[PDB]
Formats: structure tokens, C-alpha cells, sequence
């Protein structure tokens, strides 16, 4: 399988931005869906997570309220909507697939980081003025 | 001469997963270790304090046989002094463990296309395992600032994960079973011994 | 970091010679136990041969016979020849390195797995 990043640009504070990440050769019936960040001098970080149907989407408070995940209708490509970014939120981000878990009869979609079976190879993203 | 049913025990229809690893005590009967050997199945044979050899001159008052399924690449957890998910959280073996260790490859059965989800592995724990321990609670784990009461969110995580074992994937992610074999000696008669 | 590429077969006639070939860079090769697996299809891999540090060499009932196994010395590449080939043995073949040094007969540990090739025996 393979991850491919795209969309990573230099905006200025408050702009906008669109990653996009491509899913080939998945021929799960459940995976999930996460975007991490990794920011210099600092830990990689979970900013947002989603179902292969996309109804469930989950996101780390620092973040919540000004980012969006979404899935096209018509392809296997993943979206994280960027609004109103602040100069703190400069990292590469990182495309992440991982398997659902099924147990009695109910299905959980979560992005665990040490769960995570495959990596994109990510972009930088830097906000200055 | 009645055999020990090392049959009943490799040939299982299913296999548990390995957080709730099955453990079946044999005792009171006689062992061919040699069937075991002159095998091509088992990709993986290995013996702690003992030598394959000396198991049919020795004689054990209890043998138990732990079974369940795990990664391929995650068999080199299943020995004293390793870490990882595996040996950390779900299975542990002790310091002076004294047995074999037994695993084959066992993708004809274990994958599905699409993808097989009802083997688990436990992936948070608060603290390390104690050897020969089976933890079965399956409680919202928190692992972030925010108090987590039982809905799962971005920092609180259900604390199993299906492996999603696929028959395309390469052999060092396809399902292995394993068997661990441990040999204790009471202050009992010991009437597990060799056929000779 | 060690890596173990398979070359080799392919369609050949029932009776026909084939030499697999494995090369592994990225560890001293000269002592840890190698091997050949194979995985006819509908079924789970099964331990064709291997030859230990000491030159100790183990067969299947299967095979045994048919097949020769081979450690080249001041060289990383151990090689497999299989004879008379009957169609039983289509399947793919796996070369794989033992994790632990100085193993002896019934101790096998093959963690590492090989990108084996599909061997073809038709007529």
C-alpha cells in the first residue's frame, strides 16, 4: 500500500489550507484514517482521526473547531481542511492507516500512534509573516 | 500405553486470541517429543534450559500448553528478557522459564479477504504484566489530560486492537499460532515421562 | 537492514534441474542458520531444507533425495537445486535467517522472510 501527501504550502497567519493524502491497495472492508503532526524540538502528535465512511471524526482540543476532516464521494483520497492557522501549528504532517477493531457486535475507529501500520512520507508546513 | 493428546492441542479448530491466551494442563500420560521434531510445519522450535534430546530421558510432573495467535514479526517477543506490545502487555514469560516454544505459520486458516478481525491484541495497560498473567478487563484506558468516562474520544482510546490478518500481506505479517510448552517438577510423582 | 533476494525459476519441464539462489547483505553470513520454504498455494509455508553454521543439513521427507542444499563460503549466497520436478512442487519459495548464532539440529528460529519467487513445474 502505499500513503502520498500533498498541499503543503507557506500561507500567512489566518489562511487557509487543504492536505491531501492518497490511499492505494487498501483492500480493507474497515481501516481508519489519521493525521499527525511532528514539530521541531518536539514529540510526533494525533490532530485528527476518521472513519473509512467518514460519519466519525475525532480532533485534539488544541485544534478543535478550526480544523475539518472530510472523504471525497469519488475517490480514496482523505482531506484535513486547515482554517484560521496560527504560527504554533508549523509541523510536517503525517498521513497514518490503521485497521478497525471489531469486538461484540460494535466497531471503534481511533488512531492509537503506536498502532499505526502505515506512514506517509510527509510535508512541511511553515506559517510566518 | 496411553498418549499425552498433543492433538487436541495443535490441531484446535480455533485458536483464542492472545490476550486471552488458553492454557490447557496434560497430565498423567506419556509424550512422543518426536513427532514434534521430524515436523516441517513448525517454522519456529525453540527450548530454554533444556536440550530437545534430553526431553525423552526426563520426566515432569505437569506440562502446560499456552496457545494463541500473534504477528509473524512479533514471535521474537515469546522468550525471557524481550519487549514489546506483546511481551509488555499480553504475555510474559518468566526468567527462568524452562520449555519450548512452538509457532508455525497458519495463513490458510487465520485470513480472510478483506481482512479478519476477531484476533486482538491488548495495546494500553497501566502497568507491565506479571509473568503468567491474563488481564481480560476491557475499560476505557485514558491516556491524555481529559477524565475519560466511558466514551471514547481523541484521548480515550478502547484498549484492544484487531491485527486485520490478510492473506495478500507478506509472510512477516501473516498470522503465526503459537504453542508454549512449560515444564514444572512438584513434590509429586512425576508420570510425564519419555516412552522408552 | 538485511535483505534477501530470490533468483531462479520459473516453467520448466517434470525431471527439470533448477538452481535457487539467495544473496543476503547486511550481516556476517558465515554463522546463522539459512533455509527454503515453501508455500504451495492452500496451504501455509513448510520447511523445505536448511543447513546450519556447521554444515549440518536437514530435508523433508518430501524431498528428500530430490534436493540438494549448498552454504558458499567467502560468499553470502546459499543455493537450493532441486531435480526431477514433479507438479507437486508448485508453489513459491522463501529464503530465511535464523535469529540466534551456533543453533544446533532441532532449534530453528526463521525470523527474517526473503521476497521468494513462484516456481512453474508444468508440461
Amino acid at each position: 500500500v502505499q500513503l502520498q501527501e500533498s498541499g503543503g504550502g507557506l500561507v500567512q497567519p489566518g489562511g487557509s489550507l487543504r492536505l491531501s493524502c492518497a490511499v492505494s491497495g487498501f483492500t480493507l472492508d474497515y481501516y481508519a484514517i489519521g493525521w499527525f503532526r511532528q514539530a521541531p524540538g518536539k514529540e510526533r502528535e494525533g490532530v485528527s482521526c476518521i472513519s473509512s465512511s467518514g460519519g466519525n471524526t475525532k480532533y485534539a482540543d488544541s485544534v478543535k473547531g478550526r480544523f475539518t476532516a472530510s472523504r471525497d464521494n469519488a475517490k480514496n483520497t482523505f482531506y484535513l481542511q486547515m482554517n484560521s492557522l496560527k504560527p504554533e501549528d508549523t509541523a510536517v504532517y503525517y498521513c497514518a492507516a490503521i485497521a478497525a477493531t471489531y469486538y461484540s457486535g460494535s466497531y471503534y475507529f481511533q488512531c492509537p500512534h503506536d498502532g499505526m501500520d502505515y506512514w506517509g512520507k510527509g510535508t512541511q508546513v511553515t506559517v510566518s509573516s | 500405553t496411553n498418549l499425552c493428546p498433543f492433538g487436541e492441542v495443535f490441531n484446535a479448530t480455533r485458536f483464542a486470541s492472545v490476550y486471552a491466551w488458553n492454557r490447557k494442563r496434560i497430565s498423567n500420560c506419556v509424550a512422543d517429543y518426536s513427532v514434534l521434531y521430524n515436523s516441517a510445519s513448525f517454522s519456529t522450535f525453540k527450548c530454554y534450559g533444556v536440550s530437545p534430546t534430553k526431553l525423552n530421558d526426563l520426566c515432569f510432573t505437569n506440562v502446560y500448553a499456552d496457545s494463541f495467535v500473534i504477528r509473524g514479526d512479533e514471535v521474537r517477543q515469546i522468550a525471557p528478557g524481550q519487549t514489546g506490545k506483546i511481551a509488555d502487555y499480553n504475555y510474559k514469560l518468566p526468567d527462568d522459564f524452562t520449555g519450548c516454544v512452538i509457532a508455525w505459520n497458519s495463513n490458510n486458516l487465520d485470513s480472510k479477504v478483506g481482512g479478519n478481525y476477531n484476533y486482538l491484541y491488548r495495546l494500553f495497560r497501566k502497568s507491565n504484566l506479571k509473568p503468567f498473567e491474563r488481564d481480560i478487563s476491557t475499560e476505557i484506558y485514558q491516556a491524555g489530560s481529559t477524565p475519560c468516562n466511558g466514551v471514547e474520544g481523541f484521548n480515550c482510546y478502547f484498549p484492544l486492537q484487531s491485527y486485520g490478518f490478510q492473506p495478500t500481506n507478506g509472510v512477516g505479517y501473516q498470522p503465526y499460532r503459537v504453542v508454549v510448552l512449560s515444564f514444572e517438577l512438584l513434590h509429586a510423582p512425576a508420570t510425564v515421562c519419555g516412552p522408552k | 537492514q538485511v535483505q534477501l533476494q530470490e533468483s531462479g525459476g520459473g516453467l520448466v519441464q517434470p525431471g527439470g534441474s533448477l538452481r535457487l539462489s539467495c544473496a543476503a547483505s547486511g550481516f556476517t553470513f558465515r554463522r546463522y542458520l539459512m533455509g527454503w520454504a515453501r508455500q504451495v498455494p492452500g496451504k501455509g509455508l513448510e520447511w523445505v531444507s536448511g543447513i546450519y553454521s556447521d554444515g549440518s543439513t536437514y530435508y523433508a521427507d518430501s524431498v528428500k533425495g530430490r534436493f540438494t542444499i549448498s552454504r558458499d563460503n567467502a560468499k553470502n549466497t546459499v543455493y537450493l537445486q532441486m531435480n526431477s520436478l514433479k507438479p507437486e512442487d508448485t508453489a513459491v519459495y522463501y529464503c530465511a535467517k535464523d535469529r540466534m548464532d551456533g543453533s544446533t539440529w532441532p532449534e530453528r528460529d526463521f525470523g527474517s522472510w526473503g521476497q521468494g519467487t513462484q516456481v512453474t513445474v508444468s508440461s
